[PDB]
């Protein structure tokens, strides 16, 4: 299925998921997309932020859902 | 987690490592300098670091869309500069690593105009987004704490019981 990823920046990321996704996966599927390598992404769905080792399916992100993207805060 | 405040890091491109001291100090009781702990990072980087260490530092994106990336040569002088930032992904997970800790950041960042407190947990294998089901042990005395308010400054999240 489909999502879209959205980050702060407004770029638009499509990601073909499956529901049993775990968000460790999603997040290699931004890196293999995006070169941004996992530790520095944060996803967030609904307000919350998703929990890596819980799925997709976990989260009720279905077809067509858009999670953002936010980055690791530099500081210095 | 009630009983948990926000210090106070040295105002220069250090307070990443200061805010790590400073916890390490009441979690471990492990008295480090700032100077070391770039120092432990300078030698991660001299004795043949692994492929995660190499990609990293040359694949930087931030909020921002600013790339950052450098060599692990170039890095092995860089990282002593005061100049040179600390990121909880790169410079904590090798200190996690040496110091056998696990490291708590907590990230206030806002999206759709709803402010957010991301609590992330790095230890010497990566960096997790925890919360409800990974949670932070707030009673682990081999947890640190750091705070990033998003105005490019780290703060140690300190105990005030001690």
């Amino acid at each position: 299925m489909q999502i879209f990823v959205k980050t702060l920046t407004g770029k638009t990321i499509t990601l073909e998921v499956e529901p049993s996704d775990t968000i460790e996966n999603v997040k290699a599927k931004i890196q293999d997309k995006e070169g941004i390598p996992p530790d520095q992404q944060r996803l967030i769905f609904a307000g919350k932020q998703l929990e890596d080792g819980r799925t997709l399916s976990d989260y009720n992100i279905q077809k067509e859902s858009t999670l953002h993207l936010v980055l690791r805060l530099r500081g210095x | 987690p009630d009983n948990f405040y926000v210090g106070q890091a040295i105002g220069n491109g250090s307070c990443f490592f200061d805010s790590f001291r400073q916890s390490l100090e009441q979690q471990t009781g492990e008295q480090v300098t700032a100077e070391k702990l770039r120092n432990d990072c300078r030698e991660f980087a001299q004795k043949n670091p692994p492929k995660w260490f190499t990609n990293a530092i040359v694949n930087s994106h931030d909020n921002n869309g600013q790339h950052r990336s450098e060599t692990v040569d170039n890095y092995t002088a860089d990282i002593m500069r005061n100049s040179r930032w600390g990121d909880p992904d790169v410079e904590g997970r090798i200190l996690c690593e040496k110091y056998k800790v696990k490291l708590h950041v907590i990230e206030n960042q806002t999206v759709d105009n709803q402010d957010l407190s991301l609590h992330e947990l790095i230890d010497n294998s990566g960096s997790k987004s925890a919360g409800e089901y990974n949670k932070v042990d707030y009673d682990d005395s081999s947890t640190v704490h750091i705070i990033n308010k998003g105005g490019l400054h780290f703060e140690p999240l300190l105990d005030r019981n001690k």
